[PDB]
């Protein structure tokens, strides 16, 4: 249960994702919580890809 | 219910004009006694207002302002007590009812039953079509101590008035019709009488009567000056406890009553607290502590050890004056289970204020409320960080009591938000007050919430407009999960159901537990999947374990130290 609420905050706080992306991830998370690890990495990879340069 | 709470928005324009009329209807439908103020403002010309016809008493003041309608059906209104006054002056304020440059505007007041105003004055201004107000003898309606109440009365009109029916005692009426003659009650009495029904001495009302009567008994009053003890008007309610002289102890009075508004009462109504001092209140006094009875009843009682620290919300204690939740006060809620007061999130909450240098509140900071379970007041959200798709920070919030209401009307309000769902998945009660959810463009899952189940009295309702269209939400798969009983949920996926259809694994609603198959094997209990002990040996087609412990396995994966399974001997 704590697994979920962490992932939520994790995604919400990533500096380089815009809100739309953050929603997509959070939504998919709420749809299937077991994917939190997969979605979490997915979101971090894109966050780093969009890092300001 | 004969009793209802009024409002408190005065001349402010309605938050939701599309729902305003409907709101009023839910508020005053069949209501007879208005705890607080009866505010009737911005009513459009053809508006049906018959829901007001039962009202006899208004505790507060009456405000009839900025209306287009031609009449307000208040013929039964008998007494306004003036517990609060509009602008601390007026018990009755009739302002600005007339077209803003066939014609609209109030035409007659028609308050033919209005014979007692305990406290406060009268203000009647800028009503182009209004007649007969200059005609009324106000000092008769005013209570004896009220003679001097101030009375500011504009007369400019845009039409000539017909004369008061020849039938009227003076030439004094509340309108054209002959039913509309002001009945005089205080000024026309034999001897120094308070109130009377006629010129004769035996027509004088009882000392406890308020507007008038139909007989000399305290059972014959048109209103109670002090308290309504089951038809009888009285100075006090029969006290809760009697001292016995033949035993020198105080055994409770079986006749004991509680003072509710202006009526004596057996027990307090639903959302109210019962005090030692014998009253029903929405707040405990100093040194007094809120205690839930084993049933559900709430009570105030004296603290044995000086009362323990407690979280105060906006509108309370040192936050009495404070308008919103900000970076300056967010900490005061750190790990509170219960907030005595309310919470508001306004734009200024989220874009800070350099003038005070208060920093903009940061999304992560909202995590202090993750433990919150109860709010005694209200919850008002007109701004929410766009990076959060729902209100899950309030995931564990169970009750909003509504003992204090935003604008004296609303216990829960969400407007202009941009959240996609709610996520208030523990919310099971709105103690009192109306709910309002509107102008949230992306908001789904409003229809899927059983508002019905959350309310507690029949003057409550959910007003809503301008959210995300419902069939747009379904197109996007934003509806309740397969597994949510009766199709109620707070949002998307299987962690959002109100009641789960099959079984729960923690918070997640799931079809089958893992009894016969699945990585970590489970036993079942009260519809909850729970894990077999790590030392248990998984089974093919048969059951794996019968409970949490090591003695409950069907086989061990390591070593048996009877009756347990270990990794030891
Ligand atoms: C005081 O309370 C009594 C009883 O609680 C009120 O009497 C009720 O009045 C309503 C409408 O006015 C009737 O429909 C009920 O049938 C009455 N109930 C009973 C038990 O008689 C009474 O009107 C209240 N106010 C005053 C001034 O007496
Ligand atoms: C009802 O209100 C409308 C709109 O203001 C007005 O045009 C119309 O005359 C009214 N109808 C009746 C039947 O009174
Ligand atoms: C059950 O069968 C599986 C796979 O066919 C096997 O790996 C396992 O050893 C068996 N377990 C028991 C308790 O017989």
């Amino acid at each position: 249960n704590k697994e979920m609420r962490n992932a939520y905050w994790e995604i919400a706080l990533l500096p380089n994702l815009n809100n739309q992306q953050k929603r997509a991830f959070i939504r998919s998370l709420y749809d299937d919580p077991s994917q939190s690890a997969n979605l979490l990495a997915e979101a971090k990879k894109l966050n780093d890809a969009q890092a300001p340069k | 219910t004969q009793v209802c709470t009024g409002t408190d928005m005065k001349l402010r324009l309605p938050a939701s004009p599309e729902t305003h009329l409907d709101m009023l209807r839910h508020l005053y439908q069949g209501c007879q006694v208005v705890q607080g103020n009866l505010e009737l403002t911005y009513l459009p010309t053809n508006a049906s207002l018959s829901f007001l016809q039962d009202i006899q008493e208004v505790q507060g003041y009456v405000l009839i302002a900025h209306n287009q309608v031609r009449q307000v059906p208040l013929q039964r209104l008998r007494i306004v007590r003036g517990t609060q006054l509009f602008e601390d002056n007026y018990a009755l304020a009739v302002l600005d009812n007339g077209d803003p440059l066939s014609p609209g505007g109030l035409r007659e007041l028609q308050l033919r039953s209005l014979t007692e105003i305990l406290k406060g004055g009268v203000l009647i201004q800028r009503n182009p079509q209004l007649c007969y107000q200059d005609t009324i003898l106000w000092k008769d309606i005013f209570h004896k101590n009220n003679q001097l109440a101030l009375t500011l009365i504009d007369t400019n009109r845009s039409r000539a008035c017909h004369p008061c029916s020849p039938m009227c005692k003076g030439s004094r009426c509340w309108g054209e019709s002959s039913e509309d003659c002001q009945s005089l009650t205080r000024t026309v009495c034999a001897g120094g009488c308070a109130r009377c029904k006629g010129p004769l001495p035996t027509d004088c009302c009882h000392e406890q009567c308020a507007a008038g009567c139909t007989g000399p008994k305290h059972s014959d009053c048109l209103a109670c000056l002090h308290f309504n003890h089951s038809g009888i008007c009285e100075l006090h309610c029969p006290a809760l406890v009697t001292y016995n002289t033949d035993t020198f102890e105080s055994m409770p009075n079986p006749e004991g009553r509680y003072t509710f508004g202006a009526s004596c009462v057996t027990a307090c109504p639903y959302n109210y607290l019962s005090t030692d001092v014998g009253s029903c209140t929405l707040v405990c006094p100093l040194h007094n502590q809120e205690v839930t009875a084993e049933d559900g009843t709430q009570r105030c009682e004296k603290c044995s050890k000086p009362c323990a620290r407690v979280c105060y919300g906006l509108g309370m204690e040192h936050l009495r004056e404070v308008r919103a939740v900000t970076s300056a006060n967010i900490q005061e809620f750190a790990g509170c289970k219960k907030i005595f007061g309310s919470l508001a999130f306004l734009p200024e909450s989220f874009d800070g204020d350099p003038a005070s240098n208060t920093a903009p509140l940061q999304p992560e900071q909202l995590q202090v409320f993750e433990t919150l379970e109860e709010i005694t007041g209200y919850l008002y959200i007109s701004a929410w960080p766009d990076s959060l798709p729902d209100l899950s920070v309030f995931q564990n919030l169970q009750v909003i009591r509504g003992r204090i209401l935003h604008n004296g009307a609303y216990s829960l309000t969400l407007q202009g938000l941009g959240i996609s769902w709610l996520g208030l998945r523990s919310l099971r009660e709105l103690g009192s007050g109306l709910a309002l959810i509107h102008h949230n463009t992306h908001l789904c899952f409003v229809h899927t919430v059983p508002w019905d189940q959350l309310f507690r009295n029949p003057h409550q309702a959910l007003l809503h407009t301008a959210n995300r269209p419902e069939d747009e939400c379904v197109g996007e798969g934003l509806a309740c999960h397969q597994l949510c009983a009766r199709g109620h949920c707070w949002g998307p996926g299987p962690t959002q159901c109100v009641n789960c259809s099959q079984f729960l694994r923690g918070q997640e609603c799931v079809e089958e537990c893992r009894v016969l198959q699945g990585l970590p094997r489970e036993y079942v209990n009260a519809r909850h999947c729970l894990p077999c002990h790590p030392e248990c040996q998984p089974q093919n087609g048969s059951v794996t374990c019968f409970g949490p412990e090591a003695d409950q396995c069907v086989a061990c994966a390591h070593y048996k130290d009877p009756p347990f399974c270990v990794a030891r001997c």
